[PDB]
């Protein structure tokens, strides 16, 4: 699945919940995504770089859910993964 | 005459071009004052947390069914506050009450209700902040807590009600 497959409210919640997570949680993700160290110094200077990171990552096909989840496991964020996976899975009982 | 005074009456063409921008107003005669819109709605919720690195918020007035899945980020045993923001574009309402429940692993344990008071038909939005609230602890208690939120008044009229999840994480700041 692609990150583009999620609803608009999920994409907003990924940002809004990460503002409560550590000011450098995104910094761990970027290192495991293989982003260059100079780009990390440009992002930490912004007020809300975590929002821009999702938009800059979504510029490429590498922005799959399976890849985002895999990278979150390397940085010991499997806690936050499971809670966002509540929408990011086949579930609609109505 | 018909073709001599237009040499000075040209200023009319510089303000007549702006009449096309007035025509767009006719496309949206709703004024948010039609009976198809409610009296009072929570514009969003915000989580003010002096222990956190940054403030938290969530948008409202939309797809409340989505919030049953998406969650927040808190810390084990931390202190937090809940700020609720609502607009009032209709009439004065009184005895307004915000209700907040807490569900652990799909089981309610308790709920608390906080009186907001009375508010009038201001074009802007009012905010209410709760007292200090503690968080749960232990790796098993790091699961998603459902919070149910309700708004009612002395007239028994439900304004909006929603519900949202809450990840209790081990860290959120280092």
């Amino acid at each position: 699945g692609l990150y583009s497959s999620l609803p608009p409210a999920k994409r907003e919640e990924v940002e809004k919940l990460l503002n409560g997570s550590a000011g450098d949680t995104w910094r761990h993700l970027a290192g495991e995504l293989g982003y260059q160290p100079e780009h990390i110094d440009s992002f930490t200077h912004e007020a809300c770089p975590v929002r821009a990171l999702l938009a800059s990552w979504a510029t490429q096909d590498s922005a799959t859910l399976d890849a985002l989840l895999a990278a979150l496991r390397r940085i010991q964020r499997a806690d936050l993964v499971e809670s966002l996976c509540s929408e990011s899975t086949a579930t609609s009982p109505v | 005459a018909q073709k001599s005074i237009q040499e000075i009456q040209e200023l009319d063409k510089d303000d007549e071009s702006l009449r096309k921008y007035k025509e767009a107003l006719l496309g949206r005669v709703a004024v948010s004052a039609d009976p198809n819109v409610p009296n009072v709605v929570v514009t969003g919720l915000t989580l003010v947390c002096s222990s956190a690195p940054g403030p938290l918020e969530l948008d409202l007035t939309g797809d409340l069914e989505s919030f049953k899945k998406q969650s927040f980020v808190l810390k084990e045993g931390v202190e937090y506050r809940i700020k609720i923001s609502f607009r009032v574009n209709r009439e004065i309402v009184s005895g307004m009450k915000y209700i907040q429940h807490t569900y652990r692993k799909g089981v309610k344990i308790d709920k608390t209700d906080y009186m907001v008071g009375s508010y009038g038909p201001r074009a802007e939005e009012y905010e209410f902040l709760t007292p200090v609230e503690e968080a749960p602890k232990g790796m098993l208690a790091r699961g998603s807590y459902s919070i149910k939120s309700r708004f009612t008044d002395d007239d028994k009229t439900d304004h909006l009600s929603w519900e949202w999840n809450l990840t209790i994480k081990k860290d959120w700041k280092d």
